């Protein structure tokens, strides 16, 4: 169909959850993530590190500080 | 060397389409989960999409349709009885809780990726979107809001020429119909034709009016292998780029083309599928990657993760990482998949004739 | 044929017919040029050497080897009808004298009447005379009749064990009967033990095992009940599996039930009747509905034919699915597109009947055409003749023929080889039919008597007796 | 019916006719048995069979019943009788122009209607002006309306040279009246031929009396022939594009829905290109078949065109859609040859198929036989058969009654353009650069007899 109304009429406000850190080393970041997981998820640790302006030491110091997953868990268990 | 911006909402896989519906949104989360366990998430910029407003979303769709989508609820369905029979909602597009919220979440990432047109990034990967069937008058297929059209329109604000490459098995008639008349957007779709779901894309149809020799459609038959797919895709995309010179390319990577798909008749591997991304990344142009048709979640997650990895220009081992969804993965537990031996009806003469016809059509494009 | 205007060869297509019409109108209407007198049981007949030699190779040898030829084995009536068949080409076979005409045609090397009589014997084989017809086929070395009789023996040995002829049977025939089939439900061990009153039979006895042969998909939470025709003219129930989906097309291949349906119907499910765990098959690669599914055990395939598209356009597409390879592959397209046409498999040939043919004025008229597709050569063609009724109908292959039941109480018995029908009236709504064991079962569309058991002989229908309000599919 | 296949039914053997025919063919000529009769013809002895001889011929049956020894005929040649016996037994005989009148007379005397009509058609297709009167007398003596009409047509169109031929002078008035009944053209001077006679008033009264029969559309546009004298003579221009054209009794109709004759006619009810057009006079209508739709898709529609009433009427659709085929008209049956057929569901391929359309019963069918060469072809109906030519310089002849083709060589000299005139066949070449040729089908000899382009030729 030609769709004269259907045809398009031709003429960021985004929350940065995580960003890469050039200064931080990949091995250091992996070790920090593993330590956080052992002591206190990977996404949560990455967000905590990002909130600290990419400070591994500060993040480690502050580390101890119908409806919407639940349905998919039952399917995974049944598998 | 390329700034990759990844868009994904945490609570986007909680929009189940009801029992028995092939469209599983949670597959997107699955992909994200793998991106967390493979380790590529650190290298990519992760953003949180914002719910697009109805006024911003209705830039393409009619106001009445947007109001209908907003007002539709599973409980308030008896009153909305004559509205569902004219908007193709209820049978092909099931009504589930938070439909408008899911539409906003899908549209937000696609719009934000296109917005960041600002020359602030190089690649924008949003697996939440990719809906290419929502027509202006009413919804179609499994889509409700055509976020691809909105993203293309947003890109049209700054960029002059926009190329939309679709590799999903379905034709994506919505995108072609949206930009059928206008010559600002050139859409090239490699789809399956012949008593299939779209039934619209064909070699004999091109954009009407000023869109002549723009809407390039490539009919295919079932069981096309990866080697022929690449040997067809590369020359036609090279000719299109040489003759059209798009400012930006909106690459949509549907997951139906993979082998073993529930609603797909093609026979392709992960490399055969995501070699088009490798080919298009060599043109050194701003690029947008979107999701789309995917119904084999195990294969969809692997394909999307491999596509994101090749967008990052990195390499990952075939051994899948021990993710939360590692349970229902295949007994090999490997990333790549071996194509199943299926007869290929795409004879070389047929593909050669179609390629020659499309080259002749592109030769008539003004330059 | 170098030049039509100078010299060329002329071929008359009707010549073969012209000679054919010149014999019956002469050698029978007004007996002339009669050179031979043949007497059978003191009955003289005036026959010509040329026609008999041309038709039969047995009389030609006698002629070339003579006042009157005298025969003893052939009676007067059988000889008269055989002579009428030889001179005219048409004869009315009767079951009362079928054995005599069969053996005479076998002796006289008349292959055309020998093959037809062999198929007649294989069509009307019953448990009462299965052993006798098996022995007759063994004497005359008839493969098809012998294997049909062996099938009947292996499927009814349970009652044949006390038929007074099983005991007085040669060891070779017993070994051949026990070679295959003979499900354990018939208790072959007792029959083998009683046969002696003994090593080859014991070491060669394969038990196939009884399997469900009737499936009823109904109740619209749709239910898929199973039936097992056992005892004598009785039906039992041995399964109430429910897929809890919307099945829109199904086909029975072997002892497994394959169904297609659900929301956005493209998937496929399989039930082996031994468990409630459905197996997943390759999804249908086409978006079609009202497409017929036919199971071909000879190629071990499932053919989906016809069906409408999402654009309200008929599709003449044929796709076969391999049971082993689990792959769908396209094949030769149909001559004319149909939707809802009844599909029946017969010795590897698929017959599509009726449906909804595309009318000239963009409509779907009720079709009556018969189109046959040959699986071996992958070719299809439309039969010149048409069915008496047009519309939706259910077709079931029994023996060597097809029973078709349409709207109303009409029941034809179309035979593909003879290109002829046979009208039959059901007792006084679209009925459905199935072929279980060696009889025909008829189920009404809606019941609130429901099952009628009938056989083609004597056109006798008897009421026979889980309950399903709706019966949308029946598979045999 | 009322016959249960499991109880009682009648079996019909469709191979009985073939069986008996093969038995007669094999057990009589290859090995002679049960002859029981001898036939003497000019000393030659034949061991025939009374049953076979009297089967398809009542002449022998009429005399065999009405009174066994040797029988001698009166006027039958040995070779003629041998070939007659072969035709009676084998069913396939090789007809030759040498013994053509004798076999025709014998088959007329004998009871062989198929051979009689075959010889009648043979005489009709081989009639010449020199021996036209002999064929006319032969047809008049026997019962053969078709040969009589063919001889009348041959004599009427060549009555100019029949004024003094030593046969027209001695021709009886009974045949002369029938010959002059037809519309002999005034260009042949019928008055002088009638006045020649033997050297009355009713014969002079029954003297009802040339028109252009060849039209060439070329130059991309000019539409220009009259075959006169012995073995052509000549400029209307329309300057209009033409996708199809036809000739209906000297009316050059040219076709998109515009119609011209330069007289406007009723518009086409459908827009098609490269559609075959024929002028079947049996139903007095012009038929359009095949073609390509405006949407670059092959068409499958057929529409009538009555000359008396310009009402284009639809009819039954063709089984197979073709475009650019060759259309031939023969006794009310339309033959579509070759063309462009659908391939790969998206393109067109050369096709060599025969589409037979019965206008009287409004039916369509496809013949199993295929043309020797596919592609674009041009066909012309000379005399109860169709000559087809195309690029390659290899002419073919197809007789619809028989299941056979005949190849013929052509000068190498561009797609050819064949015609069909009353005199002989004319073949043209698209590239002028060759020129007009005339070929005799019997001798296969072509002799030579301005538009740069020749896109359409109509005869
Ligand atoms: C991107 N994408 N992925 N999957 C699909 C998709 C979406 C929908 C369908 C589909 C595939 N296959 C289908 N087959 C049938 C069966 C059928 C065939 C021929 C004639 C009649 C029925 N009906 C379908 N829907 C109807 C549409 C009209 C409405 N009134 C009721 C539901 C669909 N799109
Ligand atoms: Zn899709």
């Amino acid at each position: 169909r030609v769709g004269p109304q259907y045809q398009a009429v031709v003429p960021n406000l985004g929350m940065l959850v995580w960003s890469p850190n050039q200064n931080l080393s990949e091995a250091k970041l992996d070790e920090y993530i593993a330590i956080a997981k052992e002591k206190h998820n990977m996404e949560q640790a990455l967000g905590m590190l990002f909130w600290h302006k990419h400070n591994i030491e500060k993040s480690l110091a502050d580390l101890p500080n119908s409806i919407a997953k639940f349905y998919y868990s039952w399917k995974k268990t049944r598998t | 060397k390329k700034k990759v911006c990844y868009y994904y909402d945490g609570d986007i896989g909680n929009y189940y389409y009801g029992q028995g519906h092939p469209m599983k949104p949670h597959r997107i989360r699955m992909t994200h989960n793998l991106l967390l366990n493979y380790g590529l998430y650190r290298k990519m910029e992760i953003y949180r999409p914002h719910k697009a407003t109805a006024e911003e979303m209705t830039k393409y769709h009619s106001d009445e349709y947007i109001k209908f989508l907003r007002s539709i609820r599973p409980d308030n369905m008896s009153e909305y009885s004559k509205q569902m029979q004219r908007f193709n909602v209820g049978e092909d597009c099931p009504v589930f809780d938070g439909l408008f919220e899911f539409c906003q979440l899908s549209t937000g990432g696609s719009v934000a990726g296109a917005v960041k047109n600002r020359q602030q990034t190089d690649m924008a990967v949003n697996w939440a979107g990719g809906l290419h069937h929502a027509k202006k008058s009413e919804a179609s297929g499994f889509c409700y809001v055509n976020d691809i059209v909105l993203a293309i329109l947003e890109l049209l604000k700054y960029h002059q020429r926009v190329l939309y490459i679709d590799i999903d098995i379905h034709h994506g008639d919505g995108v072609e119909e949206a930009f059928y008349t206008t010559d600002r957007v050139m859409t090239v779709s490699f789809h399956k034709y012949g008593e299939y779901f779209p039934g619209t894309g064909d070699l004999r149809d091109i954009g009407a009016g000023k869109g002549k020799y723009y809407a390039v459609n490539f009919p295919m038959r079932d069981g096309i292998d990866d080697e022929s797919y690449g040997q067809i895709f590369k020359p036609i995309i090279s000719k299109v780029m040489e003759m059209y010179q798009p400012s930006a390319v909106v690459l949509q990577c549907g997951a139906d083309s993979l082998s073993g798909d529930r609603l797909g008749c093609f026979n392709l591997t992960v490399k055969g599928h995501a070699k088009c991304v490798e080919v298009v990344k060599t043109f050194n142009l701003p690029l947008l990657m979107l999701g789309g048709g995917g119904y084999t979640i195990r294969n969809v997650a692997r394909c999307w993760t491999y596509e994101t990895a090749v967008a990052l220009d990195c390499e990952i081992p075939n051994e899948l990482p021990y993710n939360d969804y590692f349970e229902y993965f295949g007994p090999d537990f490997k990333l790549h998949i071996s194509p199943s031996n299926m007869t290929n009806q795409n004879t070389p003469e047929y593909m050669e004739k179609i390629k020659q016809r499309l080259f002749e059509n592109l030769r008539m494009l003004p330059h | 044929d170098e030049n039509y205007f100078v010299n060329y060869t002329f071929k008359d297509r009707s010549h073969s017919g012209r000679v054919a019409q010149g014999i019956m109108k002469l050698c029978l209407e007004e007996e002339l040029f009669a050179d031979v007198t043949i007497s059978v049981e003191g009955r003289e007949f005036q026959l010509h050497r040329l026609v008999l030699s041309a038709q039969s190779c047995f009389f030609r040898s006698m002629f070339t080897s003579n006042r009157v030829i005298v025969l003893q084995d052939v009676s007067e009536s059988v000889f008269q009808l055989l002579v009428d068949y030889i001179y005219h080409g048409t004869v009315k076979l009767r079951a009362e004298e079928l054995q005599e005409i069969y053996e005479v045609s076998d002796m006289y090397q008349l292959t055309s009447l020998f093959e037809e009589c062999s198929r007649f014997l294989a069509r009307t084989v019953q448990v009462g005379n299965c052993l006798q017809v098996m022995w007759l086929a063994d004497r005359h070395s008839d493969p098809e009749l012998y294997t049909a009789a062996k099938h009947c023996a292996k499927t009814h040995l349970a009652q044949l064990q006390n038929t007074e002829e099983f005991l007085h049977l040669p060891h070779r025939l017993l070994t051949d009967i026990i070679s295959d089939g003979v499900p354990c439900s018939q208790n072959p061990t007792e029959a083998i033990e009683a046969w002696i009153n003994a090593e080859s039979l014991r070491t060669s006895l394969k038990e196939i095992g009884e399997n469900v042969h009737i499936y009823l998909i109904g109740k619209e939470h749709s239910l898929a009940v199973s039936l097992h025709c056992a005892e004598d003219d009785s039906i039992s129930v041995s399964g109430q599996n429910s897929l809890c989906h919307q099945i829109t097309a199904a086909c029975k291949h072997g002892g497994d039930l394959y169904v297609v349906g659900g929301s956005i119907p493209r998937r496929m499910w399989k039930c082996n009747n031994a468990t409630v765990d459905w197996e997943w098959c390759a999804p249908l690669p086409r978006d079609r509905l009202q497409h017929t599914l036919v199971s071909v055990p000879g190629k071990d395939a499932i053919y989906s034919l016809g069906g409408k598209t999402l654009q309200d356009t008929l599709s003449n597409a044929v796709i076969y699915y391999r049971v082993g390879d689990n792959v769908w592959t396209e094949t030769t397209q149909l001559e004319v597109a149909v939707s809802g046409a009844a599909g029946a498999n017969l010795n590897g040939i698929i017959y599509l009947l009726g449906g909804e043919e595309n009318d000239l004025d963009f409509f779907t008229k009720p079709s009556r055409l018969i189109q046959c597709f040959d699986t071996e050569t992958d070719k299809c063609h439309v039969k010149p003749y048409v069915l008496p009724f047009a519309g939706r109908m259910h077709a079931a292959v029994h023996k060597d023929l097809v029973f078709i039941v349409a709207e109303g109480d009409s029941l034809v018995c179309y035979n593909p080889l003879l290109d002829s029908f046979t009208r039959l009236c059901l007792p006084e709504s679209l009925w459905k039919i199935a072929s279980c064991n060696g009889s025909i079962y008829v189920f009404r569309d809606r019941y609130k008597a429901n099952t009628y058991k009938l056989d083609p002989a004597t056109s006798a229908v008897t009421v026979t007796r889980v309950l399903l309000t709706n019966l949308q599919f029946v598979l045999a």
